[PDB]
């Protein structure tokens, strides 16, 4: 969190001394980074004493909230955020089966929080035109994920959704989120910018050539992220 | 135990998630049910017959 602030300025100086014909290269206000709500991520009955199929409805409600990054009553997003791997804490006293299914559904939340963080930190000017469009076209898929969870909220309102049906409905967007989050992890880890983050999008697109569920994703991302370069 | 619980539980065993009554998860040999219903056929035979779908899912 604090350590990124250096990196941004260190990059900015190189561009400033390189180019003096174009003056006062832009920066965003300090609160754009300081304010934590602008970015995506930030009376409780004892769950032990309920019947099982009501615990299911409760956890389903909390997970439908988690999918958009906002905390849940019975499941919390751990605030560590060390390295880049997001972690979550489910309530300790739950039914073992439901707990394990919550763990198996949870990776899309860890692969949404990092995906939004990448879009905020790598949409500042300093990281370059290409790294801007990568986040700007990852952001459309974030919107479409929000569309999906809205439809799931409608179904849950009608009492017609369960955790097992949730499992099926979130599979196509789990692959989308895993591809986006691993790709963001690699782009950030390599400190790649410019054409280094246009090579990695070519190699990851070779990586899946017959899948065609993630290949269309990567081909679209690179179509959009190569408009700048 | 009752069979109505076995249905909701083995429904998770098809996905492979460990169950309440069907504790074992092919760690040694295959899935196995431990219970005091003592229903020779329902507690054990039908349950194990259906659990191998979950075992194939695990593989």
């Amino acid at each position: 969190l604090q350590q990124s602030l250096e990196l941004k300025r260190k990059m900015l100086r190189d561009k400033q001394n390189k180019k003096n014909s174009g003056q006062h290269l832009p920066i965003f206000p300090a609160w754009v980074y300081e304010r934590p709500a602008l970015i995506g991520d930030f009376t409780a009955l004892p769950i032990g004493t309920l019947p099982l199929a009501s615990q299911e409805s409760a956890v389903v409600e909390d997970l439908l909230y988690v999918l958009v990054g906002v905390d849940g009553r019975y499941v919390s997003a751990q605030p560590l955020a060390g390295r880049q791997s997001r972690t979550f804490l489910v309530d300790p006293n739950l039914d073992l089966s439901i707990r394990e299914l919550v763990h198996r559904i949870l990776p899309v939340a860890a692969s949404y929080s990092a995906v939004t963080r990448f879009i905020e930190e790598k949409s500042s000017f300093e990281y370059g035109q290409v790294n801007h469009a990568l986040a700007a076209a990852m952001r459309t898929l974030v919107k479409e994920h929000l569309i999906l969870v809205s439809q799931l909220e409608q179904l849950h309102r009608q009492g017609l959704l369960s955790l097992q049906k949730l499992w099926f409905y979130i599979q196509p967007a789990m692959r989308t989120m895993d591809i986006l989050a691993s790709l963001a992890t690699s782009v950030d880890k390599g400190e790649c910018l410019g054409g280094s983050t246009l090579s990695l999008l070519h190699d990851r697109s070779f990586s899946y050539t017959g899948d065609s569920q993630a290949q269309e994703l990567c081909l679209y991302l690179t179509k959009a992220a190569s408009a700048p370069y | 135990i009752t069979e109505a619980a076995l249905v909701r539980d083995i429904l998770y065993v098809f996905q492979g998630i460990d169950g309440k009554n069907i504790k074992m998860n092919n760690t040694e040999n295959c899935y196995k049910v431990e219970g005091k219903a003592n229903l020779s056929r329902s507690l054990r035979d039908t349950a194990v017959r259906l659990s191998e779908l979950g075992w194939l899912h695990n593989k």
